[PDB]
């Protein structure tokens, strides 16, 4: 696994029972992001929502099709953060689905 | 929130405690397939799913922190659990993809 | 040897100590205002940057030369006494130590302090490539800490095991030598510590299926190895019936970390109360205890005001 996160919260991430290679490096984390997902050598990744990269394109046009997930949502921080929500729901019926 | 809770409670009391809460605990999940994977064949065309379950261990290293050590062993778990819905909906998404746009075209 | 400089030097230091008040301003303040009250203090005295790396390092340094410090400026009879106190801050070092030089990892990533064995025994100890060597290098200062590690690595080189077996004969290592070594106010103290140790080697391991009469080792109080049995079954019945000892506050509880927090602040007032028994080393025990406690609460203080976290949330771990 990777989990790609803020630098603290990355920090919790790479704890046995769990392995991640997190840490910002970019504001979407590209610098990191592209280079993991590219060999698909772990067997989850996961892009927060502290970063969360605005072109989705980017990473499909370089990984070239997945069998596996990438950017699942986690917070990336807490400060009692439940945003997290009504923001995926929106995030939804944007892209696909019936519209507003 | 309650992964995070112990997590942030455990930084600079962490950093050279951190060999200490990873020894205890239940070394890490293979990089090659450490969790699940399903398939199944659906229409919006054949789209794999998956489901995020290892081992992790919860409230069993020995030593270290009196409460902070255990608490964020135990929070391994409110990873594992809690992915699995995004594991499954993310999943979807792509599939419910293939739908609406062959219904439009 | 003798304390009656050592306990003088340690007085004016009593004067630096961070009272009450502080941690109770500290809470009402963001991490801006944080900062400019943390630089009052001698922590505040090795500060080195506004992030969280650096107020880590801040804290430990100043650990590092007003505590670390203490074992060199005695030697003999007074340096056994204070030593025992020392080793439980070495021991952390050395469980990581031994960690790193066996599974390979840098030397980095460890705590560093200087007490009983200094920083260059570790650098030396690491680059032993035999564990038989290693343990000469480790055996160099003197300590029972040494003897409790050479006894262990003769019967295994398996790290879990190690760790367990080394931290269980070095409390009943450090026990004998110090009930030889007298006071009252030690031994009072040495009782709580083995207690506290007892009831926390059943909750870390609980219920993983195992022995309970391995959790409970001489140096009691009230607690046996039928309340370590029912307390391994997940029953919390036996903390209700724990009281003429001082975790009569334990009772009618059952959450891991509430329980925990208990025996911290129960050995942090013993060793407060130490202090109508300064002579020896009573005084260094209580000065230890207050100085731990103190960079662990401004650790907590800044994380709490860094990410904005919940005020409750760490408000009463603060005080006890």
């Amino acid at each position: 696994m990777a989990v790609i996160a803020d630098p603290e919260t990355a920090q919790g991430f790479r704890l046995a029972g769990l392995e991640g290679y997190g840490a910002s490096s970019a504001e979407e984390a590209q610098s990191l992001l592209e280079t993991l997902v590219e060999r698909g050598g772990y067997a989850l990744v996961a892009v927060d929502e502290a970063l969360l990269p605005d072109p989705e394109r980017a990473v499909e046009r370089l990984m070239r099709g997945r069998d596996l997930p990438v950017l699942l949502p986690i917070a990336g921080l807490k400060e009692a953060f439940q945003g997290h929500d009504v923001e995926g729901y929106m995030r939804e019926l944007v892209r696909k689905t019936i519209g507003f | 929130q309650a992964a995070k809770e112990a997590y942030a409670a455990l930084l600079l009391a962490q950093a050279f405690d951190g060999p200490e809460v990873v020894a205890g605990a239940a070394l890490g999940v293979p990089p090659l397939e450490g969790v699940e994977a399903e398939v199944e064949n659906v229409w919006g065309s054949k789209v794999p799913r998956l489901k995020a379950t290892f081992p992790d261990g919860a409230l069993l290293s020995p030593v270290g922190t009196p409460a902070y050590t255990l608490e964020a062993s135990r929070a391994f778990r409110r990873y594992a659990e809690a992915l699995i819905r995004v594991a499954n909906t993310e999943t979807r998404l792509k599939k419910i993809g293939e739908e609406i746009k062959k219904t439009t075209r | 040897d003798d304390f009656a400089y050592l306990n003088a030097r340690v007085r004016v230091r009593r004067g630096t100590l961070l009272k009450e008040s502080f941690f109770q301003e500290a809470l009402d303040l963001s991490f801006a205002d944080f900062l400019r009250l943390l630089s009052e203090t001698v922590y505040g005295g090795e500060l080195a940057g506004q992030g969280l790396p650096d107020v880590d390092r801040a804290v430990l340094r100043t650990q590092a030369k007003l505590v670390g410090d203490l074992p060199r400026l005695v030697t003999g009879e007074a340096r056994e006494a204070v030593r025992l106190l020392l080793l439980r801050n070495d021991l952390h070092n050395l469980q990581a130590l031994l960690r790193a030089k066996a599974t390979g990892r840098p030397f980095e990533e460890v705590l560093l302090l200087p007490g009983t064995l200094r920083e260059e025994v570790w650098r030396q100890a690491y680059e032993a490539q035999d564990p038989a060597g290693m343990a000469q290098v480790l055996a160099v200062p003197g300590h029972p800490l040494a003897r409790a590690l050479r006894a262990v690595l003769r019967e295994t080189q398996d790290l879990a095991r190690v760790e367990a077996l080394l931290a269980k004969r070095f409390f009943e290592d450090v026990a004998k030598a110090a009930k030889g070594l007298d006071q009252p106010a030690l031994r009072d103290y040495l009782a709580l510590e083995v207690d506290a140790e007892n009831l926390r080697t059943a909750f870390k391991l609980q219920g993983s299926g195992l022995a309970p009469d391995a959790f409970f080792l001489k140096g009691g109080r009230f607690v046996d190895r039928v309340r370590f049995a029912r307390l391994m079954e997940g029953d919390y019945a036996v903390l209700d019936e724990l009281s003429g000892t001082p975790f009569s506050g334990l009772s009618g509880v059952r959450d891991l970390k509430a329980l925990e927090r208990g025996l911290r602040c129960v050995l942090l007032k013993e060793a407060k109360k130490g202090v109508q028994d300064p002579l020896g080393v009573g005084l260094v025990l209580a000065y230890v205890k207050e100085r731990e406690w103190e960079a662990v609460r401004l650790r907590l203080l800044a994380r709490r005001a860094y990410f904005g976290l919940p005020r409750a949330q760490v408000e009463e771990e603060v005080v006890c």
